[PDB]
RNA sequence: AAAAAAAAAAA
RNA sequence: GUA
RNA sequence: UUUUUUUUU
């Protein structure tokens, strides 16, 4: 007995690669799930889609020991038709409840069901990367098991002992299943299909895994590519699947390329996003901002560039985008001017990349002065030399998070949040958890995490790599993940789920 | 009128003219409009410029009433007061004028068109003008200010007392009052436009500066110093001003006790005891003294040149510590307004919940063992403040852990679950879907969570709430500023469950905190007098500034360290939709992913704490939907406290091991917490006392908190009350007879009398004399509470008048065409104030027959069912034990009119009106609804209970419907639901069923007497003994131990003669509490008992059905055998006295107390429970008549008919 | 018109 | 001194 | 258990 009836909802187990063999005493034990699933979406709908006594439906299915039969009769009417019909299974014992342990397979266990999870134990199913393993009991007995087929595995099937019934084909060769189903004689089989990607690339540390939310044709890679190549379908489609520090980097190649079944995005993500798109849309709202999170070196304004395009073409306003940088580049040039301007145009003139940050003088001055200048130097120091010297960078980032001032960055995000010429929507980008008081007032903040080892990413590229790395490690040591963490898939997703119009 | 030229102005007793004049002339001041204008304001009145009197010690002092110019005549309406921000989405963001500016009242005009942004600001300004300035308590406030006149008047005999100089300098303005408060439009209406717009507040300042007056904190020069004061501080803005100098005129008290140097204080004891009296010191240490020069600057550049020659003064002529403790208060007086402090919240938003970064950064701890989505599972800090407090957290993880496990949590989550009001209400799709009943009744949060059980275990409900934002909500507090507070759903706060559920056990594994330990009475202040009575003591009452708003993300990850660790320590499976399962897991030096267990409470604990929102969203009239930045915390949550109190105790213990691993000692004794309040004590020479409060102070300072150091030897603050050498220190303004937060302005008169007798209860041990404010009570309860107008229907109107008239007066009102019913008052007599269910004050003198007077009931007098004996008392039981009768004497009660007072206490108004509002509830939807929301957790135990219910009800009579343990669900839901509302044809039936029992009544009424009240008939001798004094009246005669606690005051007598409460000394605790009332626990009078009782009259087989139906315990079943047991042998007397512990907050409890003072001849106790029941007489005489106890022994004389009713 | 702690009364 |  | 009220965070 599954969570979700798959005889009525064939399609989503069709998903998983879970084909129903055609139709024994798992034929029959199917169906008596599938009659206990009507029999309670029926007894939930008579008192407010609840179930009257949970424990004794649990026991009665789970177990299967208890019989209540009338020799009040009203409040237990529902429970004497439940046991006529279990008792006419005659079942040896009770048909354990079945859980996949998927994201997506949760949120579709219907109320019930979920009613009778508190008491009774479940057979949760395991997942490797969102598939349910086939070397399991009850997936073995009630669907096909698949059979892989590779570019050395690949012959006829009467090579190997395959027949319709039992076995499915997964096509992982390469090729067109037309090609293989017309050429070796797999027509009456029947192939599972998945929609996305699992790339393996070749780490500084070890190899690497990738699932990408896009078809192998859709992305445009084969065995043996680079991973600049096609590096924005990557960032905005991809999630590694490995703990992080992941050594990930410009140099790593492609292993393999598998299709897979694409990510189901979150729950969270998708409700804070919507969240935010609900302040975009309604007129109740002068200000919407949204306040972005992520590490230094996760690649976060190319992203967010296309997310203000994509929500101005989808929402038909005008969606401004203040850079992560922006405040330091700002009081780079305007630290001595007493009456500097807060404009919107002369903010988004200075977040160019070629201007320098005030925060990266100053912790370049801060490196300097312990001698450190050079990427192996800051390498070779310990863990107690380098939290020493973070807490004097952030002895210089507390003076300007204390007070509001004419040059304070509350004071500057106030003044360009709420400016004559400003736009209404901001993306507002922020590098420590500590800036939640200081960027504009929101009630939506989210944490972007990509595909870029960040500690690796800024150890390749030019410019100060000393100060890059240090202020990573800084902003790192004050950014906990104590908000809710956002791919940037989710984030296209929120755009193209939200009905505009 | 001429008010202060009555009998009662001149002996304060009331005979029969008298009564008859005093109610005659306070019923005047209370029906019509054009009696008070010509009572508070009439041309035989003088008025004084300059004056001279005392102090509140004796010293001459001279004062000058100034009224500033700029309330005379105020300026125009300026709307730079009131800036915006460029984009006009917001007020600007470091606008000066937070509260209401003095200008002229008609000078806010609205020229612009409607749907404007300046139309909108225009707008919500007169809201705050007419509307946000009313707040009265009892009455209208030209009502609440006669009442203050009056007892002036009374008290002072004459006029010529400077208040009334400044209610007509600020009032006389016509020939009417210049503004007035409507109920029918919910406003103040101005009637001169050319007033000033603060002016309507100036009306509860001068009700409050009379309430001190009436205190004995001021004299009438310091009330002139006070009006002054008050008067400077609204030159410019009121709030404002008063909110800046809030401080500075209250701290000078340290310097002016340090240049007393020389103080003979109280000694107390480890148990709760005065043990001795000890003469020391009061210098101040050389860190103490080098912040007065910095005080005396700001206090010399800050204040009112008057006030601040007042605090001069005060430093340079005080003697004693008494001294020091009366100019205190007086300068408590002169600080605080007594009202609630409240604007738009939109202004006060930016000031009270905005999040605020004020010392150094918070760093992260290094995470061990991450969630698939880089959430954090487990984590642990490398060095900084985590380091410092997980070392004292981490050593209860696993005690903690153990005490988790065994708790049922859903069962928890329901009986943690209030009939409060959600966040989200619900929209137009549930409303369809459910009834209209249960729409209307779904503002309650126990019927949201009935309504939304059917997907409790659905775990798509958390992220469901995720996206509906936190609504925040207004709070009023005197002295202080609004205080905007969170408000948030049912989701958001099952997700702070399981937190506050961790940190709440570790309340029982120390003693660094407060919150189980409150009794109301000296036992709160118990470690305060007990560690200032000590010697080479350092005393510390360390500021943490807005506690609230300095919490960050990152000092929340402090806590969450805490929880995550007594988490991943536990086993809770099942809590709420989630499960224990093998979840895959990150680790650290693992480079794949791992699999690991992860229970309920754990999953539950991250994703909460990884999932974190503060922001609360407030729908403004102006600018539509405002926001807050993020990072304050959240402050509407379940662990709103225990978080504080966890967080500020392991920093604290933490700092100790650190500085004992550092080399260093700790000489800290105690701390007390109950979150933003730290009591830090400590212990040595001043090296190290010094050097552990700034190492503490500086810890502190590390964790991102912007401290306030405030240490000393002698003073120590913890939850509002002082206690400086021994000695309680009471705060007498704190406490607002005259405004109120709601504004309710309840609809209910015994409720409304029993409000003003809690809050005059309050005031007992910090006000200076009691017997004035007993006064100023007496004139509030019979001019603000008289009257009581109810709407009467057309057809019934003159038939209740002709029945009513009778004994009161009554009130018409007009015929009201085009309606059907009109409303009628019921202004009643004086001695509806001093009976049992009606007013229950403490009275005066009542002259009896024979000329000698009742005796003055003081306020430690008793309340409830022994007010009765008052009608015995003025019957003259002295005549009634030598003739053998128990006659009550009617015909003098009938001169006093407390026959039509008991009639209106007969008539059971209240009673009647909820009981027409329960018959309205469809019990169908609450069963069905109950029926939904038991099965969330602890089944088979309601279905049990009910089971033996029916079937006690199929073999025996009945049961009713909350006892019995399985509707108590049901009857906690409807009793929620009828709450609502009152609008309609339910006032018809009001008005009918009210009309046929005053048919029934008013045939003709005569007071019924029970044979249970022959018991309160007794009477007391005085003998020619002196009783011996106890011999902590010679400990406790220097410097008084509250401010009325002085040498010869009825308190200090009182003290003397009783003696302190003790917690050891239970001489009869058995038979006390059952003749007042409970045997253990369940009252005598109680439904629970009832029904237990008269099952156990009956078949006494069906009590293994009953106690199963109420689904009592073992030891709860033997508690209710033995309370049957003992109520029917010998549980036939009982006498129901109330006393409140706030009432004796230094006195004893226990009745046993006081036999040491009355001689009881040995020839009365013919009955087992004759001894308690004669300590209780004894006891209760001697609290009621302290005023006139100069210390002669007692000898009570019985009645024949009370023995015979004590026999049988 | 939120959460915690202590206190007084009524059906 | 309403609706 | 509810409702009202007070002190306090």
């Amino acid at each position: 007995m599954f969570a979700i009836d798959p005889l009525k909802h064939s399609k989503l187990y069709e998903e998983y690669g879970l084909y129903l063999r055609p139709h024994a005493p798992t034929i029959r034990s199917i169906k008596y799930a599938s009659l206990i699933h009507s029999m309670l979406a029926k007894h939930a709908a008579r008192h407010n889609g609840t179930l009257i006594n949970p424990r004794m439906y649990a026991d009665m299915i789970t177990l299967g020991n208890t019989k209540v039969t009338v020799t009040d009769i009203v409040t237990y009417k529902a429970l004497t038709e439940m046991s006529t019909l279990i008792e006419s299974f005659r079942l040896p014992s009770g048909l354990a409840l079945i859980i996949f342990d998927d994201e997506k397979y949760q949120s579709l266990i219907p109320n019930y069901i979920n009613q009778l999870i508190a008491y009774t134990q479940p057979h949760i199913i395991p997942t490797w990367q969102g598939i349910a393993d086939f070397s399991d009991t009850y997936l073995r007995s009630y669907f096909k098991r698949p059979f892989e087929l590779t570019a050395s595995n690949l012959a006829a099937p009467q090579k190997y002992n395959l027949s319709p019934m039992t076995r499915s084909i997964f096509n992982n060769t390469g090729r067109e299943d037309a090609v293989i189903r017309k050429l070796y004689g797999y027509g009456e089989y029947v192939f599972i299909r998945y929609e996305g990607c699992l790339i393996t690339w070749t780490g500084i540390y070890g190899e690497v895994t990738m699932m990408v939310n896009l078809s192998k044709r859709d992305l445009g890679l084969d065995v043996g590519d680079d991973y600049l190549k096609e590096y924005k379908k990557l960032l905005f489609y991809g999630v590694i699947t490995d703990a992080i520090p992941s050594g990930i980097s410009a140099r790593s190649t492609i292993m393999k390329i598998s299709p897979h079944k694409m990510m189901n995005p979150s729950g969270g993500a998708l409700a804070v996003l919507s969240k935010f798109l609900e302040a975009v849309v309604s007129t109740n709202v002068i200000n919407a901002t949204l306040v972005v999170y992520a590490e230094k070196g996760a690649g976060k304004t190319s992203f967010l560039s296309t997310y203000a395009e994509q929500l101005s073409l989808a929402s038909g306003q005008v969606v401004g985008h203040l850079s992560s940088d922006a405040y330091g580049r700002w009081l780079a040039k305007n630290k001595d001017v007493e009456e500097p301007s807060f404009a919107y145009d002369y903010v988004l003139s200075l977040d160019t990349d070629d201007n320098e940050s005030y925060y990266e003088q100053k912790a370049s001055e801060l490196l300097i002065s312990h001698g450190i200048s050079e990427v192996a130097q800051y390498e070779l120091l310990s863990v107690r030399k380098k939290i020493k010297m973070m807490d004097e960078m952030n002895e210089v980032l507390i003076a300007q998070l204390e007070n509001a001032d004419t040059h304070s960055e509350r004071n500057f995000y106030y003044m360009v949040s709420t400016g004559k010429t400003t736009p209404r929507t901001l993306i507002v980008e922020g590098h420590f958890n500590a800036q939640d008081a200081t960027i504009a007032r929101t009630d939506t903040t989210v944490l972007l995490r990509t595909i870029n080892d960040t500690t690796q990413a800024m150890r390749d590229r030019q410019r100060g790599g000393v100060v890059q790395l240090f202020l990573r490690d800084t902003y790192y040591r004050l950014l906990p993940a104590l908000h809710t963490t956002v791919y940037p898939f989710e984030m296209l997703e929120s755009i193209r789920r939200w009905k505009w119009v | 009128t001429e008010l202060y030229n009555t009998i009662f102005s001149e002996t304060r007793k009331f005979t029969r003219e008298s009564f008859k004049e005093i109610e005659h002339l306070t019923a005047k001041l209370a029906n019509d409009r054009v009696a008070r204008h010509d009572f508070l304001f009439n041309n035989s009145i003088a008025l004084i410029s300059d004056y001279s009197g005392e102090d509140s010690n004796g010293n001459q002092l001279q004062a000058t009433v100034t009224i500033p110019n700029e309330i005379t005549n105020p300026k125009e309406y300026d709307p730079s007061d009131y800036p915006l921000a460029e984009d006009e989405s917001f007020f600007k963001q470091g606008h000066k004028y937070d509260y209401l500016v003095t200008f002229r009242a008609g000078s806010l005009t609205n020229t612009y068109e409607p749907k404007t942004k300046m139309y909108k600001l225009h707008a919500a300004l007169d809201k705050l003008m007419h509307v946000k300035q009313r707040k009265s308590r009892f009455a209208d406030l030209w009502r609440e200010l006669c009442a203050v006149i009056a007892s002036l008047d009374v008290w002072y005999q004459t006029t010529n007392y400077p208040l009334r100089t400044y209610v007509k300098l600020l009032f006389h303005k016509g020939d009417e009052f210049p503004f007035y408060e409507s109920p029918s439009q919910d406003k103040i209406i101005f009637n001169d436009k050319s007033v000033a717009s603060i002016l309507p507040t100036f009306v509860y300042t001068c009700c409050q500066v009379g309430t001190a007056i009436m205190s004995g904190i001021l004299t009438h020069v310091e009330s002139i110093v006070a009006m002054n004061h008050f008067l400077h501080c609204a030159k410019d803005s009121y709030i404002d001003e008063k909110l800046k100098i809030k401080g500075i005129g209250r701290s000078w008290y340290q310097e002016a006790l340090h240049n007393v140097g020389r103080a003979t204080v109280p000694v107390w004891s480890q148990f709760n005891e005065v043990i001795g009296h000890r003469t020391k010191t009061t210098s101040e240490p050389h860190f103490v003294s080098s912040t007065f020069i910095s005080l005396r600057a700001k206090r010399a550049e800050l204040l009112y040149p008057e006030f601040n020659e007042y605090i001069n003064r005060a430093l340079r002529l005080s003697k004693t510590q008494n001294d020091v403790a009366n100019y205190y208060a007086a300068c408590r007086a002169m600080t605080n307004d007594g009202t609630f402090l409240a604007t738009l919240t939109e202004l006060s938003l930016d000031a009270a919940v905005f999040p605020r970064i004020e010392q150094r950064l918070v760093t992260r701890p290094a995470v061990l063992m991450s969630n698939t989505r880089h959430e954090s599972l487990k984590q642990k800090y490398a060095n900084g403040v985590g380091s410092i407090a997980q070392s004292y957290l981490s050593s209860f993880t696993d005690e903690i852990a153990k005490r988790v496990n065994g708790i049922h949590h859903d069962e928890a989550w329901l009986n943690f679950l209030t009939t409060s009001s959600p966040g989200r209400k619900l929209t137009e799709i549930e409303k369809l879907e459910v009834g209209g009943d249960v729409a209307a009744w779904s503002n309650s949060r126990i019927v949201m969570q009935a309504v939304f059980a059917r997907e409790y275990r659905t775990p798509e409900r958390i992220f469901k709430s995720l996206k509906a934002p936190i609504k925040l909500v207004e709070r009023q507090q005197s002295d202080r500023r609004q205080r905007a507070i969170s408000g948030l759903d049912n989701d958001r706060l099952f997700l702070s469950f399981m937190p506050y559920t961790i940190g709440k056990q570790i309340y029982d594994l120390n003693d660094n905190a407060a919150q189980g330990k409150q009794a109301g009475n000296a036992f709160d202040i118990g470690e305060m007098l007990y560690w200032t009575s000590q010697r080479n003591v350092l005393l510390s009452s360390i500021d943490v500034a807005g506690m609230d708003a300095s919490v960050t993300t990152n000092t929340k990850d402090i806590y969450n360290t805490f929880v995550l660790d007594v988490a991943s320590k536990c086993t809770v499976p099942r809590f709420g939709p989630y499960y224990a399962k093998n979840m895959e897991v990150f680790e650290v030096g693992k480079r794949q992913s791992q699999v690991k267990y992860v229970n309920a409470a754990w999953q539950a604990c991250a994703l909460e704490a990884a999932n974190s929102q503060t922001s609360t969203s407030y729908e403004s009239e102006i600018f539509g939907q405002v926001k807050n930045a993020e990072g304050t915390y959240p402050s509407g949550r379940a662990d709103t406290s225990t978080h504080h109190t966890v967080l500020l105790q392991g920093l604290v213990r933490g700092n100790e091991l650190k500085r004992a691993s550092d080399g260093k000692n700790s000489c800290l004794t105690t701390i007390k917490i109950l979150g933003d309040d730290i009591m830090e004590i400590f212990q040595g020479n001043e090296n190290d006392t010094h050097d552990h409060a700034v190492s503490n102070a500086s810890i502190l300072n590390e964790s991102g908190f912007a401290t306030t150091a405030e240490l000393s030897q002698n003073s120590i603050v913890l939850l509002q009350q002082l206690v400086v050498n021994g000695t309680f220190w009471g705060f007498a303004d704190r406490i607002s007879l005259w405004t109120r937060e709601d504004t309710k302005d309840i609809g209910r008169l015994n409720l409304a009398m029993m409000e003003l007798n809690a809050l005059i209860d309050d005031l007992l041990f910090r006000v200076r004399r009691p017997e004035g404010l007993k006064m100023l009570g007496f004139f509030c309860g019979a001019i603000c509470l008289r009257r009581f107008t109810l709407s009467v229907d057309n057809k019934l109107y003159d038939s209740t008048y002709n029945n009513l008239s009778k004994y009161m007066t009554l009130v018409k009102y007009d015929k009201n065409p085009d309606f059907d019913s009109t409303l009628m008052s019921l202004i009643l007599p004086l001695a509806w104030l001093f009976m049992p269910r009606g007013g229950e004050y403490p009275a005066y003198p009542f002259e009896r027959r024979d000329g000698t007077f009742t005796e003055d009931e003081s306020m430690f007098t008793a309340r409830g069912a022994y007010k009765r004996r008052l009608l015995y008392d003025v019957s003259n039981i002295r005549e009634m034990i030598q003739q053998n009768s128990m006659v009550l004497d009617d015909d003098l009660l009938h001169e006093y009119g407390f026959t039509g007072a008991l009639l209106l206490i007969d008539l059971n108004i209240l009673d009647l009106i909820d009981e027409v509002k329960k018959e309205d509830i469809s019990p169908v939807k609450v069963n069905e609804l109950a029926t939904s929301l038991e099965q969330l957790g602890k089944l088979g135990e309601r279905e049990k209970s009910r089971r033996a219910a029916s079937d006690l009800k199929i073999r025996g009579h009945a049961l009713s419907n909350d006892i019995v343990y399985g509707y108590g669900l049901q009857e906690k839901i409807q009793k929620s639901a009828m709450a609502t509302k009152e609008t309609t044809v339910q006032s018809k039936r009001v008005s009918s069923r009210l009309h046929e029992v005053i048919v029934a009544k008013t045939r003709d009424y005569k007071i019924p007497t029970m044979p249970a009240d022959a018991l309160h008939l007794y009477e007391f001798e005085v003998e020619d003994v002196t009783v011996d004094l106890l011999p902590h009246a010679k400990h406790t005669s220097y410097s008084n131990l509250a401010y009325n606690m002085s040498f010869g005051s009825d308190g200090w007598f009182a003290f003397a003669l009783l003696g302190g409460l003790d917690r050891s000394a239970n001489l009869l605790r058995l038979d006390v509490a059952s003749i007042r009332g409970n045997y253990h626990k369940f009252s005598y009078d109680d439904p629970v008992f009832k029904q237990g009782y008269k099952i156990y009259k009956s078949d006494a087989t069906l009590l293994n059905d009953f106690f199963v139906a109420i689904s009592a315990g073992p030891k709860e079943q033997g508690i209710l055998l033995r309370a049957f047991a003992y109520y029917s042998l010998y549980g036939n007397v009982e006498y129901h006295y109330v006393l409140s512990p706030r009432q004796l907050f230094f006195l004893s409890d226990n009745p046993v107390s006081a036999e040491r003072l009355v001689r009881i001849p040995p020839s009365y106790y013919v009955s087992t429970q004759c001894r308690a029941l004669y300590n209780i007489f004894s006891y209760l005489h001697i609290l009621r008549s302290i005023t006139s106890n100069q210390g002669k022994r007692l000898g009570m004389v019985l009645h024949p008919g009370l023995i015979a009713y004590v026999r049988g």
